C-alpha cells in the first residue's frame, strides 16, 4: 500500500537523548563494581 | 630488550684515570687494563682465574628477573584498579 | 584531519561552552543508563550530545565533557579523534557528506560528488564563505543498496538525481528540511517495480508453532 | 535438494518493506510476544538446544556457529552480570540488512534480545547502533518505549519472574567498531581498537562483565526460532549451514533490493527472479563480490553454478560473511574499485596492528598506483605475497577482510592487471 | 651543493675505521641541526682503506686523491676539522667531479 | 598446578597464567618483542612476536596466549620466521631513515631485530608518512616521524607514570601517538619513557647528539640524591659522563629511574 514509518521525517535532532531521558525512569537499578571508577 | 650481553659473565677491571691529551682532548691513559673486558660461562671459573691471576675481586651475583603474572585478563577487569584506559 | 591541536584563539581552552540544566540532566541519565562501576563508558554519547548542542567541538567541550565524566582529558581526546563523527574543523550548519566507496559509488556516486561540486563551489573538503554547507567524503554511512546516498546533517537522502539535488538543496537554501527518505518511487528499498518478498499479507501470532 | 524457494507463507522477516504497522499493536498482530512467556518459564537450555538443532550461524562476517557460541558461557553466576551485545553497526559496503529490520520490526529485536538474553542467562543487552544511523536508534528507542509502557522488558519479561534491560548504545562512525571485541571496548568508551581474542568475550567482555556478541540477524531470528521452528530452521540450508538470509543485492542491475530468501539458494537465482536482472544480460556480470567486503571475487566462470552456502564458497575460493551481492559489469574498473576498498580500509582501519597500520596502506598505495597502471608487472605477486602476509597475522579480521579481495583480484584479474601494465608500456 | 658541512655525527665512521684514529665528540648546534664539534683524523694512524667513504651515508667523509701532503713535523698530519674542512673546501672542484664519475660504481 | 608445555622438544612445567614468552624464557629462547615491556602490561600491538603453536593453522601471539595444555610453540619454524620477517618488513614500510640522525645508533632495539629477525631488502618504493613533532618537554625529545605506534609509552603513562597524556589519536597511518594538544608532559618518572621506547623516536634532549652506545663504556654504580638507591649503568665516552641508565633490580628499582 504506502510507506508507513512517517516519524523518521519528523524526528528531531534531540530526540534520541530525548528518549534516552524518557526511558532512564524505566531503567532498572544498574551494577554496582564496589569501586566508583576505574581510577584513572 | 635482549638477553644475549646478560647471558655470559665478564670480568672488567677497576676503571682508573684518563685524562685529556695536551694536543687536542684525547683520551690519555696509563692504565692499560683499563680496557679489558673478559668473557667467561661461570662464576667459579670466573673466580679460579682471579685466583690464579691473583687480583683480588669483587663478586656480584646475576640479578636475574623474576617471571611476573602478567596476564591480558586481568588488564580488563569487573572490580580491580588494573584497568587500561588506553584500549 | 590533521589529529594535533594548534591553540588557535577560535579553538583555545575560553571559548564559552557550558550544557543547560536539561542537558545536565540528561547527562545523569547516560549515567545511569550506563551501570555506576566503569562510568567512562559515557565518554562516546556524553561528547555526542556536545556535538548535537552544538557542531566545530572545541576544546573546551573536550575538557568540559572530561570535568563532568572525571576521564582524563587525553583519554577523551582518544575518542574525539578517533572517531569519524566528531567534528573538530569549523564546520557548516547542513554539514553534507557523501559516500564514495564501492557498491555506493559504481552507481554513480563521482557525478553526484561532482555535482555537488559545480553546484556548491568547494573543491574536497572547505567550507563556503556563508558557512552553510561543507563537505566530507565519508566512505560508508550504512544505507547502500539505495545506491547513490548523501547525509545532510542526521538524515539519509538516497537514491537521487542531480535533478533530485535541484529540488533538495533548493529547498534546504531557501526552506525546510525537504522529506528524508529515497527517491525515485521506492519507499525504503523495495523493488523498483513491484514487490519481491512482503507479497502475501503477514503472517499470524504463532504463525507455524 | 534443489532448495531455495522460500514460500510466502514461511517469511521469517515480515513488516521489512515498511507496510502494515510497524509499532507496537501492529507488532503483536505479525507475531511478536505470543508465546514468549513460556519461551522463557520453559528453560534456557531448550532455547539453546533449539538454536544448535537448527544449525544457526553467525550471519555476520565471522560466521560462528551459534549454539555453540551462545554456550560457550552457559555459565553459573561468578559474581559478575552476565551481557548479550548487538551488533547493530553495519560497516561493510552494501550492508544495510541491518538498517531495514531497525526500521520495520525493531520490536523484533528487541523481543530478540530478551529471548536471547535470557537464553544465556544475562541482565541487559546493548544494541550498539551505528553513529549515522539516527532515525534507525530513535525507531529502536520508540520500539524500547513501547516495551517498557506494555511492560514486556524490566522486572517482568512478559509477565514472568526475570528482570532483563535493553539499552541502545550510540557510536560515532567507524566500521571496526562492529568487530566482536571493539564492539566491547567502544561500548566501555575508549578508542575502538579490537581487543585480543586469547580471552574470548565469553570470559570477559563488556566492563570486565561476560558478554555474547551477535549480529541484528543472529538475536533477531533467534525470538522465532523458538516460537515457530528447531527443526523447519533446520529443514532449510544443507547440514553445515542452514536457515533463512537478508540477501543484499547491489551494484549495477536494474534491481537493487534487499530480499530475504531460503539460505544457498542458487546466485543465478538471486540474480534473474527475486531483485531482477542485470544491465546487458550475461555479457555483463564479471566481478561479483559474494559477501560485503570480507569476501574475494569470481570471475563469473563458475558464477553460474555458484550455491550460496558458507563451504560451498569456501570450496569456490571465498567466504561468506553479510552476503552483499554485489555485481560489477563489463562497464566498471575493477582495480579502481578494490582500490576503493583499500581506501576504505586504509581511511577506515583502526591503526593497532603493524600489518593494518602499515600493511593496508601498502596495498592502498600499491592499488592506487595499479589504476593509473604506471607500475611493473613484477609487483603483482609481491603484492600476493603481503596480502598472505597480513591474513592470519593480524588481531581482527579487518586484516582478513582487508587482504581477501586483493587475493580475489590477483587470482581472477591477473590478466587485466597485465593489459594495463601493456597499456602504460605503450606509452613512452 | 647549497653551503652547509654534511657530516651529521653519526660515529659509524670509527666503528669501522681499523686504526682506531677518529674521534668524533659532537654537540647540538643550538640551531636546530646535527653537526660535530670535534673531528680527528690523525694521519700518522688510519690505514687509508675507504672504509670511511664506504661506510659514510652522506659521503661527508671522503677520501679525496691527494698524495702530495708529506709534512716536516709530527703536528701537521693530526687533521683536527678545521684542516679536514678547508681541505674538502680546497679539493671540492676534484672530488664531486669524481663522486659524480664514480657513483654508479659503488 | 603445573603445565607440561613443548618449546621444540622441551618439557619445561610452567606456572598457569602464564605467556608464550615467559614459557619461552625458562627455556632461554627469546621471541622478538617491541609493544611487550616485561613489567608493563600486556597489549599486542607490534605483533612481531608471532610464533606457531604445533599445526593450528594461524600463528598466534606470544604476548596473549596462556599455553594450554602439551602445546609445541615451533619458535624457529619456516611459518614463524615469514611471520617475522613479514612483520619487520610492515614495521619498515613507513619508518623514516634517520638512522645516522637518530640518538639510538646502537641502542636501537628494531635495528637488531631486522639485523637479525627481518628480511633483506624492502621492496617499498611508495613513499612515507610524516608525523609533526612535539613539544613534550626538555628532557624527552620527540621526533615521531619514526614512531611505530607500538604503544609502549602510553601504558607507562598510564599505569606506572600515572600521568594519563601520551594516548594515540587517529586511525591508521595517520595514527600518532603524543599530546593531542600542546601538554608539557613533565611529571616525575619521565625520563623512563625514553628507554622504554625501542625506537628512538622518544630520546633524551641533553643526551641528544654527544655520544654513541657503542663507543661508550658501561660501568656499574648506586644512586644518591634520592634515597631509594637504585642501581644505575654510568656510560661513559672517554673519561666523560655521557649517560646515566637504570640498571634491573627488582627490589630497588625495576628498570626504573627518576
Ligand atoms: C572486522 C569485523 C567486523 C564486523 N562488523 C560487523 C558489523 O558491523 N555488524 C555485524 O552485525 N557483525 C559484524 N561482525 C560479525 C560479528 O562480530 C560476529 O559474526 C558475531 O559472532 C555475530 O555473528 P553470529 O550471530 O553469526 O554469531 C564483524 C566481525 C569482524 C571480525
Ligand atoms: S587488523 Fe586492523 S582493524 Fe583489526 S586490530 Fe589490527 S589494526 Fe585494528
Ligand atoms: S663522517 Fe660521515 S659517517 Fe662519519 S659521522 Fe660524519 S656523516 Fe657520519
Ligand atoms: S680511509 Fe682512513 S679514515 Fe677512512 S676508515 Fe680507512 S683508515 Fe680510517
Ligand atoms: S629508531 Fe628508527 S631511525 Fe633510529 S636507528 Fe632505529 S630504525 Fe633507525
Ligand atoms: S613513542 Fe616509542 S614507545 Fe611510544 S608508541 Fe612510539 S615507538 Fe612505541
Ligand atoms: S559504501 Fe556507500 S554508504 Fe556504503
Ligand atoms: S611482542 Fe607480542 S605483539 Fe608485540
Amino acid at each position: 500500500t504506502t510507506y508507513k514509518n512517517l516519524q523518521h521525517h519528523d524526528y528531531n535532532t534531540y530526540t534520541f537523548l530525548d528518549l534516552n531521558l524518557d526511558l532512564s525512569k524505566f531503567r532498572l537499578p544498574q551494577p554496582s563494581s564496589g569501586r566508583e571508577s576505574p581510577r584513572h | 630488550s635482549g638477553v644475549n650481553n646478560t647471558k655470559k659473565w665478564k670480568m672488567e677491571f677497576d676503571t682508573r684515570e684518563r685524562w685529556e691529551n695536551p694536543l687536542m682532548g684525547w683520551a690519555s691513559t696509563a692504565d692499560p687494563l683499563s680496557n679489558m673486558v673478559l668473557t667467561f660461562s661461570a662464576k667459579e671459573d670466573a673466580i679460579a682465574f682471579a685466583e690464579k691471576n691473583g687480583w683480588s675481586y669483587d663478586v656480584e651475583e646475576k640479578k636475574v628477573p623474576k617471571p611476573k603474572s602478567k596476564s591480558y585478563g586481568a588488564n580488563f577487569s569487573w572490580n580491580k584498579r588494573t584497568r587500561v584506559s588506553t584500549k | 584531519a590533521l589529529f594535533v591541536h594548534r591553540d588557535t584563539p577560535e579553538n583555545n581552552p575560553d571559548t564559552p561552552f557550558d550544557f543547560t540544566p536539561e542537558n545536565y540532566k540528561r547527562i545523569e541519565a547516560i549515567v545511569k543508563n550506563y551501570p555506576e562501576g566503569h562510568q567512562a563508558a559515557a565518554v562516546l554519547p556524553v561528547l555526542d550530545l556536545a556535538q548535537r548542542q552544538n557542531g566545530w567541538l572545541p576544546i573546551s567541550a573536550m575538557n568540559k565533557v572530561a570535568e563532568v565524566l572525571q576521564v582524563p582529558p587525553m583519554r577523551v581526546y582518544e575518542v574525539a579523534t578517533f572517531y569519524t563523527m566528531y567534528n573538530r574543523k569549523p564546520v557548516g550548519k547542513y554539514h553534507i557528506q557523501v559516500c564514495t566507496t564501492t557498491p555506493c559509488m559504481l552507481r554513480d556516486s563521482d557525478s553526484i560528488l561532482e555535482t555537488l561540486q559545480r553546484k556548491l563551489g568547494i573543491k574536497v573538503g572547505e567550507t563556503t564563505p556563508d558557512k552553510l554547507f561543507t563537505l566530507i567524503e565519508v566512505e560508508c554511512l550504512g544505507a547502500c543498496v539505495n545506491a547513490p546516498m548523501v547525509q545532510i546533517n542526521d538524515n539519509y537522502y538516497e537514491d537521487l538525481t542531480p535533478k533530485d539535488i535541484e529540488e533538495i538543496i533548493d529547498e534546504l537554501k531557501a526552506g525546510k528540511v525537504p522529506k528524508p527518505g529515497p527517491r525515485s518511487g521506492r519507499f525504503c528499498c523495495e523493488p523498483a517495480g513491484g514487490l519481491t518478498s512482503l507479497t502475501e499479507p503477514p503472517k499470524g501470532p504463532g504463525f507455524g508453532v | 535438494t534443489s532448495f531455495g524457494s522460500l514460500k510466502d507463507e514461511d517469511r521469517i522477516f515480515t513488516n521489512l518493506y515498511g507496510r502494515h504497522d510497524w509499532r507496537l499493536k501492529g507488532a503483536l498482530r505479525r507475531g511478536d510476544w505470543y508465546k514468549t512467556k513460556e519461551i522463557l518459564l520453559k528453560g534456557p537450555d531448550w532455547i539453546l538446544g533449539e538454536m544448535k538443532t537448527s544449525g544457526l550461524r553467525g550471519r555476520g562476517g565471522a560466521g560462528f556457529p551459534t549454539g555453540l557460541k551462545w554456550s560457550f558461557m552457559n555459565k553459573p553466576s561468578d559474581g559478575r552480570p552476565k551481557y548479550l551485545v548487538v551488533n547493530a553497526d553495519e560497516g561493510e559496503p552494501g550492508t544495510c540488512k541491518d538498517r531495514e529490520i531497525m526500521r520495520h520490526d525493531p520490536h523484533k529485536l528487541v523481543e530478540g534480545c530478551l529471548v536471547g538474553g535470557r537464553a544465556m542467562g544475562a541482565r541487559a543487552a546493548y544494541i550498539y547502533i551505528r553513529g549515522e544511523f539516527y532515525n534507525e536508534a530513535s525507531n529502536l528507542q520508540v520500539a524500547i518505549r513501547e516495551a517498557y509502557e506494555a511492560g514486556l522488558i524490566g522486572k517482568n519479561a512478559c509477565g514472568s519472574d526475570y528482570d532483563f534491560d535493553v539499552f541502545v548504545v550510540r557510536g560515532a562512525g567507524a566500521y571496526i567498531c562492529g568487530e566482536e571485541t571493539a564492539l566491547i571496548e567502544s561500548i566501555e568508551g575508549k578508542q575502538g581498537k579490537p581487543r585480543l581474542k586469547p580471552p574470548f568475550p565469553a570470559d570477559v567482555g563488556v566492563f570486565g562483565c561476560p558478554t555474547t556478541v551477535a549480529n541484528v540477524e543472529t538475536v533477531a531470528v533467534s525470538p522465532t526460532i523458538c516460537r515457530r521452528g528447531g527443526t523447519w530452521f533446520a529443514g532449510f540450508g544443507r547440514e553445515r549451514n542452514s536457515g533463512t538470509k537478508l540477501f543484499n543485492i547491489s551494484g549495477h542491475v536494474n534491481h537493487p533490493c534487499t530480499v530475504e530468501e531460503e539460505m544457498s539458494v542458487p546466485l543465478k537465482e538471486l540474480i534473474e527472479k527475486h531483485a531482477g536482472g542485470v544491465t546487458g544480460g550475461w555479457d555483463n556480470l564479471l566481478a561479483v563480490i559474494p559477501g560485503g567486503s570480507s569476501t574475494p571475487l569470481i570471475p563469473k566462470s563458475v558464477c553460474e553454478t555458484v550455491l550460496m552456502d558458507f563451504d560451498a564458497l569456501v570450496q569456490a575460493q571465498t567466504g561468506l560473511g553479510t552476503a552483499a551481492v554485489i555485481v560489477m559489469d563489463r562497464s566498471t574498473d575493477i582495480v579502481k574499485a578494490i582500490a576503493r576498498l583499500i581506501e576504505f580500509y586504509k581511511h577506515e582501519s583502526c591503526g593497532q596492528c603493524t600489518p593494518c597500520r602499515e600493511g593496508v596502506d601498502w596495498m592502498n598505495k600499491v592499488m592506487a598506483r595499479f589504476v593509473k597502471g604506471d607500475a611493473r608487472p613484477a609487483e603483482i605477486d609481491s603484492l600476493w605475497e603481503i596480502s598472505k602476509q597480513i591474513e592470519g597475522h593480524t588481531i581482527c579480521a579487518l586484516g582478513d577482510g582487508a587482504a581477501w579481495p586483493v587475493q580475489g583480484l590477483i587470482r581472477h584479474f591477473r590478466p587485466e592487471l597485465e593489459d594495463r601494465m601493456q597499456r602504460f608500456a605503450q606509452q613512452h | 651543493p647549497s653551503g652547509e658541512e654534511r657530516c651529521i655525527a653519526c660515529k659509524l665512521c670509527e666503528a669501522i675505521c681499523p686504526a682506531q684514529a677518529i674521534t668524533i665528540e659532537a654537540e647540538p648546534r643550538a640551531d636546530g641541526s646535527r653537526r660535530t664539534t670535534r673531528y680527528d683524523i690523525d694521519m700518522t694512524k688510519c690505514i687509508y682503506c675507504g672504509f670511511c667513504q664506504e661506510a659514510c651515508p652522506v659521503d661527508a667523509i671522503v677520501e679525496g686523491p691527494n698524495f702530495e701532503f708529506s709534512t716536516e713535523t709530527h703536528e701537521e698530519l693530526l687533521y683536527n676539522k678545521e684542516k679536514l674542512l678547508n681541505n674538502g673546501d680546497k679539493w671540492e672542484a676534484e672530488i664531486a667531479a669524481n663522486i659524480q664519475a664514480d657513483y654508479l660504481y659503488r | 598446578n603445573l603445565i607440561e608445555v613443548f618449546v621444540d622438544g622441551q618439557s619445561v612445567m610452567v606456572e598457569p597464567g602464564t605467556t608464550v614468552l615467559q614459557a619461552c624464557e625458562k627455556v632461554g629462547m627469546q621471541i622478538p618483542r617491541f609493544c611487550y615491556h616485561e613489567r608493563l602490561s600486556v597489549a599486542g600491538n607490534c605483533r612481531m612476536c608471532l610464533v606457531e603453536i604445533e599445526k593450528a593453522p594461524k600463528v598466534v601471539a606470544a604476548c596473549a596466549m596462556p599455553v594450554m595444555k602439551g602445546w609445541n610453540i615451533l619458535t624457529n619454524s619456516e611459518k614463524s620466521k615469514k611471520a617475522r620477517e613479514g612483520v619487520m618488513e610492515f614495521l619498515l614500510a613507513n619508518h623514516p631513515l634517520d638512522c645516522p640522525i637518530c640518538d639510538q645508533g646502537g641502542e636501537c632495539d628494531l635495528q637488531d631485530q631486522s639485523m637479525m629477525f627481518g628480511s633483506d631488502r624492502s621492496r617499498f618504493l611508495e613513499g612515507k608518512r610524516a608525523v609533526e613533532d612535539k613539544n613534550i618537554g626538555p628532557l624527552v625529545k620527540t621526533i615521531m616521524t619514526r614512531c611505530i605506534q607500538c604503544t609502549r609509552c602510553i601504558r607507562f603513562a598510564s599505569e606506572i607514570a600515572g600521568v594519563d597524556d601520551l594516548g594515540t589519536t587517529g586511525r591508521g597511518n595517520d595514527m600518532q601517538v603524543g599530546t593531542y594538544i600542546e601538554k608539557m608532559f613533565m611529571s616525575e618518572l619521565s625520563g623512563n619513557v625514553i628507554d622504554i621506547c625501542p625506537v628512538g623516536a622518544l630520546t633524551s634532549k641533553p643526551y641528544a647528539f654527544t655520544a654513541r652506545p657503542w663507543e661508550t663504556r658501561k660501568t656499574e654504580s648506586i644512586d644518591v640524591m634520592d634515597a631509594v638507591g637504585s642501581n644505575i649503568v654510568v656510560s661513559t665516552r672517554t673519561g666523560e659522563v655521557m649517560r646515566i641508565l637504570p640498571r634491573m633490580h627488582e627490589d630497588i628499582n625495576e628498570e626504573w629511574i627518576s
